[PDB]
């Protein structure tokens, strides 16, 4: 038999309501660079039914680069 | 395989080497056997490269019917390969007819019917009679030897090719080169006719 | 299940990979976490299955 | 309907390959902007004809994957024993960067000659045929390719700059799974997209 | 027979796959092999215990691991990039006007193996090899000599240095084998197409320095030098550049050959011309003469491939016969080709 | 198969002597012995046992750090066993057998004396030094053309009198993984300490000895060792070499171990090279080759050719039976090939003057 599954094993997750988290909204220099995270996180997660009706897959792609800064 | 096939390309190097590969020990003393029809075409290639890991066993039955398979079918035409092949030979140490039976059946091979004057010079082939008559001491196979030499050497008058250039084949040789493969007494002695 | 269960213990269980086949009949395979082994025929498949 | 007959014709037709007297074709390229389609020409086709597709390195890793070490080049030219007809390609060396004038000469030098000893061992020795390769570039080493080319050995195509033509229909291509009404206009919105690529 | 029905139970029920490493002179075989497990094997059997050597795998018992058996496994990088096999059809009837050249090197393609009995009724041992070279981009034209040697023994071609300059040495060592392996293929024919060693300059992945490079190709001399080599493998070398090369390689072999490839001269291009449009059916005003006669300093390799222009528009109509209309006309792509390309 | 049927008669006893000794696995080094019964050892299985022996084994008879025989169940000591390193590339660098002797030499006679006397003059009598000795040399210099190199070594191939001595390629020194041919280099010398005084010789000792440095960045690093390393393995006190050294170069760079050889080594000599008269042994290399016609002569050949070496003026006489087999002449006369000789010197001289001079300047 397998697991039920799972419990899993390494980590796991949570990391917000048993801390840290950090408020973003003291630095809004970023603004155009949370341009893509805007439209690349909230609905990509939240609607999988709006990408059958666009007409258009949502990618996995998303990048960072630079540091520092 | 050796008869019943005759045509101008070999042909028969499959179910020749067929026969060897698949037959039982001690048949492939007869397999050589072949070599004096087929291997007119181009004897030089094939003969010399076979037989030559042939030539070195120890079975001294083998090693009469390899020198022997040679024999006249590549005694046509001469090369240094030979002449510097003839060394080494003579000098084993091993008794019975075979070891003279190899050696001296292997200088006739220079050339048939061919000199002395006009062309190639019988100091030489005097002088390797004489050198090669000096061991054991007789051993009067080495008189044997050194008239056998000059059976076919001092003869000549005789131009073969092949026999025959015309095709026809020697209804002696063939005959007479059959009975010695197992020569015990007298019977290599009808076969000196030749 | 339990002759099975009983079969599997003293001995295991893993996947080979056949890399070379024998006269002998034996086969070259891998013990692939280790390795190699040469092992023979394995009367049901025969050499020339595989 | 220039790399068609490149294709086909040694997979379809090749018995009268000697009816005219020459062999297969040893490669082709496409130069031009980097450019769109290329690729897509290249498995594509393969496609079209089944034929399987290949790629040049590769990384990293699929490299000692196959074999341990070598010229390296052998094993990929057996994979094609495998399987034929079969696709090869030049993934991607096709950009204005890679040049540096001398450090990126060697890289793709041998990249070079992963078509010629490639080439070396399909017109050179071996067999037989339904293998091919690609090449891709603008400039540069397309001009270096004439330093490979004197003639010897394989087939210049140039890759096109994209015009209104391709801009409407490939729009609609792209267009059949989206959802849109048919008032949109086709005029405008091929002709306010001039240049760019492709993609 | 019953030995046959002996020995299997000690050799039962299964059998590794060991590495054979180092002997007890004694003939104890040490052995490492996965993880690091030795051995004893003083066995009687199937040895041949000298040659089986260092350096080798064996196969184990499991009680206790002694080696029953032996085997050469390959496959492997080494003989594939060798091989096989090949002779294409090609021969050298097919280049004509250079036989000054070739009859040269015939006595070099033939002494060895065929014919060989006047190199030693001479004595004077002429065993060098050959080197080869020429313009523009030659080589191939030194393949349609190299077609026809694979009429005898064995061939292999190789190019350039680059499986050395992959990586960080890694020594000679894939040339070392590829080396002497033509020992084990021996008698055989090994060649390497334009040396680029020094030619060009950068390398692909990871290669560094000069001096790695410069002796990778010291070593390809040196151990070629030999101490002390027999061994042929008569070595085949060409480079189209004969700068770059160390002058050095040419005194220990190959001494006697290097090969001048002269450019096409008027009749040859006629000589070599007609060979092609043989299969390729003219046209009635096709001329074999005058447009080569007017074109200048050409190659075999386009006065080839200057066919195959009509076989693409010919073809395209499919037409079994060339059109000069279009084979002069279409020339131009072939001459667009040299000339602004 | 008599030979492969007595081959499989007698694993009966070896399978009745397979009980014993069999279990000698894992050779295995000794760490520490404290006091008299005990005992730690140390194996590359990743096993480290501090543990006893079986009593064939002797205490003082053995020493630290040792790879021995062991039965893994006791973890006993079952014998020492003294070797340890290295793997076939050894093998493939040591070499045996003999060929190419003295008479060989093209003419060349106190060029190669002066070398004759430091290596197997000693050697013929070690004993020669008990009186009189002092020493036989540290080491040699030898660098110039290709003839001629390493036949010298194949000159001491062949009449070497005692044990084979052992070639060095060298681009198999310069290695990935750095410090690979380190090891080889401090551990071949007591693998050639286990054949006692055996001698070696090193090729392409200019491109392995590589000197000096750039600021940056080696590259020559792990290199700069193995120089300087040889030069450890050069100033290690012991014997030094009781194999004494011969050693052939191109170029006089390297620098340090040619600076470091006044601080050790001894005997700077050179080629020959080629010379007005041993040209006619080069040419009598192949006097009893053919057969000479009478009229052919060896100073009408041997004036005309300066600069010759040993190697092309070798093939020079050779290139007659090349033109004789080609044009069916039944012996050549000196006419025929000088034909093709002063051809074959300004054929191959046009584009290479093979400048020797300028190698080393
Ligand atoms: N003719 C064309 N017109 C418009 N878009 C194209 C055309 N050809 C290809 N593309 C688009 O370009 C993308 C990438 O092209 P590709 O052949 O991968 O170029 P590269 O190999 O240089 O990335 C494809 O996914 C395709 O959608
Ligand atoms: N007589 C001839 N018949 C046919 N083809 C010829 C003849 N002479 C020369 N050629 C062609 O000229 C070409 C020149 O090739 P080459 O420059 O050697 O290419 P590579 O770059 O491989 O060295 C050869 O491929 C050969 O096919
Ligand atoms: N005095 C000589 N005696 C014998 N051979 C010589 C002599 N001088 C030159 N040679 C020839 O010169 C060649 C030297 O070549 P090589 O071994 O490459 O030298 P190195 O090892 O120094 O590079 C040999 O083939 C050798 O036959």
């Amino acid at each position: 038999d397998v697991l039920p599954p799972e419990a899993d094993s390494s980590i796991m997750m949570l990391t917000s309501d048993q801390k840290p988290d950090v408020m973003y909204a003291d630095i809004g220099g970023m603004d155009i660079q949370k341009q893509e995270v805007r439209e690349a996180v909230e609905l990509p997660l939240t609607h999988f039914e709006l990408y059958k009706q666009i007409g258009i897959d949502p990618p996995r792609g998303v990048l960072m680069y630079g540091p520092p800064g | 395989i050796a008869m019943g096939e005759e045509i101008g390309a070999e042909m028969a190097l499959r179910t020749f080497g067929h026969l060897l590969r698949y037959g039982e020990p001690t048949l492939r003393r007869a397999v050589p056997l072949a070599l004096a029809l087929i291997s007119v075409s181009n004897p030089r290639l094939n003969i010399l490269d076979t037989l030559s890991k042939f030539s070195h066993d120890a079975d001294p039955e083998v090693s009469y019917n390899s020198i022997f398979a040679m024999g006249m079918v590549g005694s046509g035409t001469n090369n240094a390969r030979l002449a510097a092949m003839l060394r080494q030979l003579a000098q084993y140490h091993a008794k019975d007819p075979n070891n003279l039976f190899m050696v001296r059946l292997a200088q006739g091979l220079t050339h048939l019917g061919k000199g002395t004057l006009t062309l190639c010079p019988y100091h030489s082939d005097r002088q390797l009679m004489s050198q090669v008559a000096v061991a054991g001491l007789l051993t009067v196979l080495v008189s044997f030897l050194d008239v056998r030499n000059i059976i076919l050497g001092k003869s000549h008058y005789v131009l073969y090719g092949l026999v025959a250039a015309m095709q026809p084949r020697m209804l002696v040789t063939f005959d007479e080169e059959l009975r010695p493969l197992p020569v015990s007494v007298r019977v290599g002695q009808a076969v000196d006719v030749v | 299940l339990r002759e099975e269960l009983q079969l599997l213990q003293e001995q295991g269980s893993y996947v080979g990979e056949v890399v070379r086949a024998m006269d002998k009949k034996k086969v070259l395979v891998k013990v692939h976490p280790e390795g190699k082994f040469v092992v023979d025929v394995d009367k049901n498949i025969d050499i020339n299955d595989v | 309907k220039e790399i068609k007959e490149v294709i086909e014709l040694p997979v379809k037709h090749p018995e009268l390959f000697e009816a005219l007297g020459i062999a297969q074709p040893k490669g082709v390229l496409l130069y031009g902007p980097p450019g769109t389609g290329k690729t897509l020409l290249a498995r594509a086709v393969a496609h079209h004809t089944d034929c399987t597709f290949i790629r040049v390195s590769g990384s990293e890793l699929v490299q000692k994957f196959i074999g341990e070490g070598a010229r390296m080049v052998r094993e990929l030219f057996v994979m094609a024993r495998e399987h034929a007809p079969s696709i090869i390609f030049m993934d991607e060396i096709d950009s204005i960067g890679s040049s540096r004038l001398e450090g990126g000469s060697g890289g793709d030098s041998e990249v070079q000659r992963t078509m010629l000893e490639l080439l070396n061992q399909l017109d050179g020795f071996e067999a037989t045929k339904n293998i091919k390769v690609i090449m891709a570039t603008n400039r540069i080493d397309i001009l270096d390719s004439a330093l490979l080319r004197p003639g010897r050995i394989d087939r210049k195509i140039e890759f096109p700059p994209p015009n209104e033509e391709a801009r409407l229909d490939i729009l609609k291509i792209h267009s059949r799974k989206m959802n849109l009404t048919r008032g949109i206009n086709l005029r405008k919105i091929a002709e306010l997209m001039p240049g760019a690529s492709g993609a | 027979e019953e030995e046959r029905s002996k020995v299997d139970d000690l050799r039962g029920t299964p059998m590794s796959v060991g590495t054979l490493e180092e002997i007890i002179d004694d003939n104890h075989a040490i052995v490492s092999t996965s993880v690091g497990s030795e051995h004893y094997v003083s066995i009687l059997s199937f040895v041949d215990k000298d040659l089986l050597e260092p350096g080798c795998s064996v196969l184990l018992n499991h009680k206790v691991h002694a080696v029953i058996g032996v085997l050469m496994d390959d496959t492997d990088p080494l003989v594939t990039v060798m091989k096989v096999e090949k002779a294409p059809q090609e021969t050298y009837a097919d280049i004509g006007g250079l036989d000054n050249q070739i009859q040269e090197i015939k006595e070099s393609v033939e002494l060895p193996l065929t014919h060989p009995e006047y190199y030693e009724e001479m004595g004077i041992k002429p065993p060098k090899g050959v080197i080869l070279y020429g313009p523009p981009g030659t080589g191939k034209t030194l393949l349609a000599k190299a077609v026809a040697n694979q009429t005898s023994a064995t061939f292999l071609r190789v190019v350039g240095s680059e499986l050395i300059q992959k990586y960080l040495g890694d020594g000679p060592k894939l040339v070392r084998e590829l080396f002497r392996v033509a020992e084990e293929h021996a008698p055989s024919i090994v060649f390497i197409d334009e040396i680029d060693a020094i030619g060009t300059k950068r390398y692909d992945s990871n290669s560094g320095g000069e001096r790695e490079i410069q002796r990778t190709m010291l070593e390809l001399l040196n151990q070629l030098d030999g101490f002390d080599s027999r061994g042929d493998v008569k070595v085949i070398m060409a480079t189209n550049r004969i700068e770059t090369l160390d002058p050095a390689l040419i005194r220990p072999g190959r001494i006697d050959r290097k090969i001048e490839f002269p450019l096409p001269d008027e009749k040859t291009k006629k000589r070599i011309f007609q060979i092609h449009t043989s299969r390729m059916t003219l046209a009635d005003d096709v001329t074999l003469d005058d447009l080569i006669m007017a074109k200048d300093d050409l190659s075999g390799a386009d006065i080839k491939a200057i066919c195959t222009e009509a076989g693409l528009m010919a073809l395209r109509e499919r037409r079994m016969k060339v059109t000069n209309e279009d084979f002069k006309k279409s020339k131009e792509n072939v001459l667009y080709k040299k000339q602004e390309g | 198969a008599p030979p492969a049927l007595w081959d499989l008669a007698a694993d009966k006893q070896t399978l009745q002597s397979e009980q014993p000794l069999q279990v000698a696995r894992c050779t295995k080094i000794i760490n520490a012995d404290s006091e008299d019964p005990k005992y730690i050892i140390n194996v590359k299985q990743f096993a480290k046992f501090v543990v006893d022996l079986s009593d064939q084994v002797a205490p003082t008879d053995i020493e630290e750090g040792m790879r021995v025989g062991v039965d893994r169940n006791k973890y006993q000591i079952h014998i020492p066993l003294p070797p340890k390193i290295d793997p076939t590339v050894t093998m493939m660098q040591v070499e045996e057998k003999p060929d190419v002797t003295y008479s060989d030499v093209g003419g060349c006679k106190e060029q190669i004396e002066k070398l004759r006397e430091v290596v197997e003059t000693p050697l013929l009598h070690p004993e020669r030094f008990v009186n009189l000795g002092i020493e036989p040399p540290k080491g040699v210099l030898l660098f110039g053309p290709p003839g001629t190199g390493k036949t010298l070594c194949a000159r001491a191939v062949a009449n070497r009198t005692d044990a084979c001595f052992i070639r060095v390629i060298g681009s198999e020194l310069v290695q990935k993984y750095v410090g690979e041919g380190a090891r080889m280099v401090r551990e071949l010398f007591e693998m050639a300490r286990t054949k006692k005084a055996c001698l070696i010789f090193f090729d392409e000792i200019d491109a392995i000895g590589g000197a000096r440095f750039d600021d940056g960045a080696g590259g020559d690093n792990e290199v700069q060792r193995t120089m300087l390393e040889l030069i450890n393995q050069l100033d290690g006190f012991d014997p030094r070499g009781n194999i004494k050294v011969l050693m052939a170069t191109n170029r006089p760079d390297t620098l340090d171990p040619a600076l470091m050889r006044p601080g050790r080594l001894d005997r700077k000599i050179e080629f020959s090279l080629p010379d007005l008269e041993g040209r006619t042994h080069i040419f009598k290399i192949h006097a009893r080759s053919m057969s000479v016609e009478r009229d052919i002569r060896f100073e009408l050949l041997a004036r005309l050719c300066p600069n010759s070496t040993g190697a092309e003026i070798r093939s020079v006489c050779t290139e007659a039976g090349m033109f004789a087999i080609r044009a069916r002449r039944k012996i050549a006369t000196e006419k025929d090939f000088l034909e093709a000789v002063n051809k074959v010197i300004k054929s191959y001289a046009k584009f290479s003057a093979t400048p020797r001079y300028m190698t080393y300047n």
